């Protein structure tokens, strides 16, 4: 992920689809909303947005 | 090359792009084929335990 024009390095936790799913939570495309939290999934895992 | 007739060189790509489908679905091990991939997210990545 490049925060400006050069590119970056970071490191993230990964959430499982499935303990999203599991607590109802809304999809629409690439976004979840379990709760107040949001994720959104970048290329495969789900990860805090 | 005008002087050519271009119907015969026609079918001759037809079946090598048929050629190319059968290499592209055909080669497979185990359903990962690293091929033929669904880019509806344009991000897919497989990956090997290393």
């Amino acid at each position: 992920v490049n925060t400006n024009g050069v590119e970056s390095q970071h490191t993230v936790a990964a959430y499982s689809l499935e303990s999203l799913t599991e607590a109802g939570a809304e999809f629409q495309g690439n976004y979840a909303l379990q709760g107040g939290n949001s994720y959104v999934k970048v290329e495969n895992v789900w990860v805090r947005a | 090359e005008d002087g050519v007739d271009k119907a015969k060189i026609q079918e001759e790509i037809t079946q090598l792009k048929d050629q190319l489908t059968s290499i592209a679905d055909a080669a497979s091990f185990s359903g990962e084929n690293w091929l033929q991939a669904d880019l509806s997210g344009g991000a897919v990545t497989k990956s090997v335990v290393g």
